[PDB]
């Protein structure tokens, strides 16, 4: 639709040189198409000539022995015009697609080298649509738009130089309609834009009212809001009625008006062509030729104006894609790992971090974990027990202080080794739309289907897995929507178990599980935590009791530490959190 | 039988517009079919007979027909704009009014996502379809039929060339539609698949990365990337072969006209000008015939929007207030269920069964149970959002089905498990239960709701802006905001379905304690899956597997309810 404002690009030539860099490998093929477009566009301006000349040589002089020769010259010229259209058409089809195929390849490989940070900062939906739109937007131009712009320009100039050599006055009479076209086109194009957007505005509002009221219908009824909500819809709707009309009118008067100038042209060429013919100045067949140009200025001109606007727009898109392809990737230092075979000891030393550099989230966090000891991070949301997992998995780098495993800085150890030595289950892990077998294999690729049965058996997953339709090969479409959340957490645990990381940090939700699975879950936990260091999140009453160490966080700081019994008797903040949660003992 | 509702009624009120739209079209099509004939008249009766007046007058006459044709095409578009617009307006209104009346069991049929599209997209399609019916749907066919008519009138014999040109074109259209349709759908499969890989990689990126499986995910993406390239070349290669072949046929058409027309003029049967006018008509017939093709492709799709919209206009509300429903100027807060049984769908066994229990006004009951026990269902019966399949539900010893819905719903006040707010100010949201509520009264509620201090910290404060979804606020203050909204209503029954999930345990305790003193003479349900929160209530209703397992106190319940012990063991 009507562009809002011309796109603001930065050094498009550079991005053009760069975009054309994807075209260099197949240059010969491009030149060929360009000449194909050339020859075919000319061949088409010749048609109205020959036909007019055939009227002049065969028909009027009445010599039909010549008819078969002209009618053979067309049957051949036409044949090529379309032979080329099909060539220049298909030649680009595989070319264009081959280009964006590369752009996609690059963009995706880029998606896995680019810091997790970018995924957290902006919503998933809009970064994908904006990227795929630019990728498509560049497809259109590179594949079709560009050639049709060049085709139409060779056609335009051709038909014009031709007309002038045949006749000047008649040429000037036909080109008389050009100013009319351009002027009308521009006036109608401003109204169409104005109301398009004015309508888009009112429509978006009305639409929003619809999406929210249907999504929150229950609430709307609970509060008896129908009358009020109906009126809210009404006032907007009645203004969409009035605007949508204007929007619908201007967007639709151009075709009739462009037609009108096409007929005004026909008339002129007819009323002067036939009046110069009567002065013997021009020939009749010449009129037929000029008639065949009277539709070569209205729309084909606009298509030139619009195809130009679509090419700029495409550059902007390219520019965006290029900037994304230039984002710095995550790279390990030359001297990092590999981590020696260890049991895994962690340590924080005056670590300061914050997603938003402005607002601090952690602050002077310093502690020490011992190989094999279960640890528990407790606190009220807004603490930092969550922001811990990331830093330790080096999804982010610490701003102050330092972290180390087995006595080696986390920033001086290849992320590859770190991620392999550390495991992670989250309150919100993510299953892939695949066979449960494949999901559980995502950790230790190459693990047999017999070893996985035993492994999945030790975490209380084997039972409900066979109890599924199609056993292990079952496809978990839409990321496990057809499973109970408990059963998913179980699977996530079984998966994490197969990676067998020396260090294992996990966060096990308990909000929406059935008591049955609940036992299966905590049982699987203990059989997942054994034999290795585990940093658990505090939701389980029975894990903060067996915790070799509890470390209470608050407002991004370590207020207390020590075992449960120590912390409750200390009358500490831990006591407050615990008694204001398990102060149910008043009953007993 | 589904329903006799029909969307032709939305156009009727504007029939006058619907009749001028196409009438103004003919005036154009005529003026468009006229041009090529007046050209033949210039050359075969002006130039050949050498009288300037003829050419001059029919030249001037061709100009007038161009302008009149202009007033034609415009008047059409103008009038069709009006008709199609009011059509959508009227259609959209009723469509919205329907949805507002829907019970939850109605929204159950059409998933909520489809409802939105039917009221937004489908409405525009139909709007366009009506726009289309009144312009090109009249245009193209009239140019096609009128074009053929003119050719036949110019010279019957030559028109036989049409009989040869039309069938192959029509045949081309059919072939493409029947070979390309499945190849375009095939593209749609390959595109979406590309998204599934791009979405999952953004979603579970930490998973992927942590498992050092990126390499596997590239190889996994390439597979979808190639499929897209492949699926597109195939489909679009057909397209890029059709267009040129179409242009060829119409071009050979010209040939056939100049060649066969050539003999007719030799045999002194056909003038030279009529040959020029024929070549034009020849084209009009063809291009129109191409437009007619495109129209058909759109119609079938448009038809699907008609069906979806009609289904909605034909659905009946599953909850209806009886004719002499009882007015409830007040309610005390008695709430009872007698042999209540409930299924959401016929295929599944009962979600609730043998539900018998009562509650006296002013009570504070906690409804406890594991996920999928029917707690929310059970509560949704009180405000008549759903009806029992078996048994009844009473409020103040009255059958809810028996009383006015505005009254009943007016005295009840629920805080839904999934919180939703609406566009406007926070203060507007909080007044949803009372328009005349004073500002102080709202501060009271928000204070109890432990949210007044969050609001007060906002630059705009109470006049602060609520995004369309309530997306700007997180779960916590959104959740708390509705508790405030719930309390401002001044309910005689207050349902709190997991209204703590998104707040700190410290904040939670304060709200509930604030209720005890503010829910003065208010029957209150605390729905939750945790024993700690259940213990704050005077008595505990326990649900397990859709049935009431035990109703009493921690002491009683611990000894009597195996589901209670089962829950107890799970948390301790
Ligand atoms: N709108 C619905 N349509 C069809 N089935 C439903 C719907 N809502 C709930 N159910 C099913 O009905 C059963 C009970 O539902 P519900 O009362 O929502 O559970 P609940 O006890 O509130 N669980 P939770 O929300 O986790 O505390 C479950 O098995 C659900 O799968
Ligand atoms: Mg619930």
């Amino acid at each position: 639709g009507p562009i809002l404002e011309k796109p603001a690009l930065k050094n498009p030539t550079a991005t053009l040189r760069r975009l054309l860099g994807y075209l260099r490998p197949h240059t010969f093929t491009l030149i060929m198409v360009f000449v194909f477009v050339t020859v075919s566009s000319i061949l088409g301006v010749l048609s109205p000539y020959l036909i007019g000349k055939t009227i002049d040589v065969v028909f009027v002089p009445r010599r039909f022995d010549l008819l078969p020769r002209y009618m053979l010259i067309l049957g051949t010229i036409y044949a090529l015009t379309s032979l080329l259209f099909w060539l220049q058409g298909k030649i680009m089809l595989t070319l264009s697609q081959d280009v964006v195929f590369r752009l996609r390849k690059e963009l995706f490989e880029k998606l896995q080298r680019v810091p997790v940070g970018f995924f957290d900062r902006t919503p998933h939906g809009d970064i994908i649509s904006r990227v795929i739109n630019d990728v498509d937007n560049i497809n259109n131009v590179l594949g079709n738009s560009i050639i049709q712009f060049f085709s139409g320009i060779v056609t335009l100039a051709g038909a014009v130089i031709m007309m002038f050599r045949v006749n000047v006055i008649l040429s000037l009479v036909t080109l008389s309609i050009v100013p009319l076209t351009v002027l009308i086109t521009q006036i109608v194009s401003s109204q169409t834009r104005k109301y398009f957007y004015e309508n888009q505005r009112v429509l978006g509002q009305l639409n929003g009212i619809i999406e929210e009221d249907i999504s929150g219908l229950t609430v709307i009824k609970l509060f008896t809001r129908e009358e009020k909500e109906m009126e809210k819809f009404d006032r907007v709707n009645e203004s969409l009625r009035k605007v949508g009309t204007k929007a619908q009118i201007f967007s639709g008067v151009l075709p009739p008006l462009m037609n009108m100038v096409n007929n005004l042209g026909f008339a002129l060429i007819s009323g002067f062509g036939g009046w110069l013919a009567l002065k013997d100045i021009i020939t009749v067949g010449t009129i037929a030729t000029f008639i065949g140009y009277s539709r070569q200025f209205t729309r084909p001109l606009n298509e030139l104006s619009n195809q130009f606007n679509m090419i700029q727009m495409a550059l902007a898109s390219a520019e965006r894609i290029f900037e994304i392809l230039d984002l710095e990737e995550e790279k390990d230092d030359p001297d990092a790992v590999e981590l020696r075979e260890v049991r895994g000891e962690i340590e924080f030393k005056n670590v300061w971090f914050s997603y938003d550099k402005k607002k601090p989230v952690l602050k002077d966090i310093t502690f020490h974990i011992k190989p094999g000891q279960k640890v528990a991070l407790v606190g009220p949301t807004g603490s930092g027990k969550t922001t811990i997992v990331n830093l330790l998995m080096r999804f982010y780098d610490v701003d102050r202080g330092q972290i180390l495993v087995d006595g080696i800085d986390i920033r001086k150890i290849k992320r590859s080794s770190l991620r392999s030595s550390i495991g992670i289950v989250l309150q919100d892990t993510i299953l892939f739309s695949t066979t449960v077998k494949e999901n559980l294999k995502y950790g230790n690729p190459g693990a047999t289907d017999e070893e996985i049965k035993e492994a999945a058996k030790l975490t209380h997953s084997d039972h409900f897995i066979k109890h599924l339709p199609e056993g292990y090969e079952t496809v978990l479409t839409d990321n496990g929507e057809d499973l109970s959340q408990g059963q998913r957490q179980l699977l996530a645990i079984t998966r994490a178990f197969l990676a067998n990381p020396k260090i294992l940090i996990l966060d096990e939700a308990t909000s929406n599980v059935d008591t049955k699975t609940e036992k299966s879950i905590q049982a699987a936990m203990w059989k997942l935590m054994e034999g290795k260091t585990s940093i658990i999140i505090a939701h389980r009453l029975n894990t903060i009791k067996n915790a070799d160490l509890i470390i209470v966080l608050r407002d991004g700081e370590i207020v207390e530490m020590g075992k449960h019994d120590e912390l409750i008797q200390k009358r500490g903040f831990y006591y407050e959190l615990f008694t204001s949660q398990y102060g149910l003992v008043v009953e007993k | 039988g589904g329903g006799s509702k029909t969307l032709a009624r939305y156009l009727k009120p504007y029939w006058i517009f619907a009749v001028l739209a196409p009438l103004f079209m003919v005036v154009e099509v005529i003026c468009d079919l006229s041009q090529p004939t007046l050209l033949a008249r210039i050359v075969d009766e002006g130039i050949a007979r050498g009288d300037f007046s003829l050419v001059l007058k029919t030249g001037i006459l061709m100009l007038i027909v161009a302008l009149i044709g202009a007033v034609g095409g415009i008047g059409c578009t103008v009038f069709a704009s009006y008709a199609s617009q009011n059509f959508g307006a009227d259609l959209r209104r009723d469509l919205f009014r329907k949805v507002l009346s829907f019970s939850i069991s109605n929204v159950n049929r059409f998933h909520t996502s489809s409802l939105i599209t039917r009221l937004t997209n489908d409405v525009t399609q139909l709007q366009n379809l009506v726009m289309m019916l009144l312009r090109i749907v009249v245009r193209a066919p009239l140019l096609f039929v009128g074009g053929i008519v003119m050719a036949v009138s110019i010279n019957v014999k030559l028109s036989s060339v049409l009989i040869f040109l039309i069938p192959p074109i029509v045949l081309l259209f059919v072939w493409l539609t029947k070979k390309g349709n499945p190849l375009f759908r095939k593209i749609q499969e390959s595109t979406d698949e590309v998204n599934r890989v791009v979405r999952e990689n953004l979603l579970g990126v930490r998973v992927v990365r942590a498992f050092r499986r990126e390499e596997y995910e590239n190889e996994n993406f390439r597979k979808a990337n190639e499929s897209l390239r492949r699926s597109i070349i195939s489909a679009f290669s057909l397209i890029v072969f059709a267009l040129p072949l179409f242009i060829f046929i119409v071009n050979m058409g010209m040939i056939a006209v100049l060649w066969f027309g050539g003999v007719l003029v030799r045999n002194n049967q056909m003038e030279i000008g009529s040959i020029m006018a024929y070549t034009n008509y020849l084209m009009q017939i063809m291009f129109s015939l191409m437009m007619i093709g495109n129209i058909l492709n759109f119609i079938v799709r448009a038809s699907a929007s008609a069906k979806r919209v009609l289904e909605v206009l034909n659905e009946k509300p599953a909850i209806e207030e009886a004719d002499n429903a009882l007015a409830l100027p007040n309610v005390e807060g008695s709430v009872s269920f007698e042999n209540v049984e409930f299924r959401y769908f016929e295929n599944t066994d009962p979600v609730l069964s043998g539900v018998n229990f009562s509650v006296k006004p002013g009570s504070l009951v906690a409804v406890l149970g594991e996920t999928g026990s029917g707690k929310s269902t059970l509560m949704n019966l009180i405000p008549r959002l759903i009806d029992p399949e078996r048994g009844r539900v009473e409020v103040d010893e009255l059958d809810v089905r028996t009383v006015k819905l505005k009254d009943l719903r007016g005295h009840i006040s629920a805080v839904p498990q999934e919180t939703v707010l609406f566009s406007g100010t926070i203060k507007e949201n909080l007044k949803w239960g009372r328009e005349d509520a004073t500002d102080d009264e709202i501060v009271e509620a928000a204070k109890i709701a432990q949210i007044h201090d969050f609001i007060i910290s906002l630059p705009e404060g109470y006049d602060s802006r609520v995004e369309r979804g309530g997306r700007n606020f997180s779960g916590g203050q959104k959740q708390r905001l509705s508790i405030a909204r719930a309390l401002v209503k001044k309910p005689k029954v207050l349902i709190l379905d997991d209204c703590t999930s998104s707040v700190d345990p410290i904040t939670e305790k304060r709200i509930l304690d604030g209720l005890k003193r503010y829910t003065k003479g208010c029957t209150t349900f605390i729905i939750t899956q945790k024993i700690p929160t259940a213990l704050l209530a005077d008595k505990i209703l326990v649900l397990h597997e859709g049935k009431v397992a035990g109703f009493g106190t921690h002491k009683e319940l611990l000894e009597h309810c195996k589901p209670y012990r089962e829950i107890y063991e799970s948390q301790f």
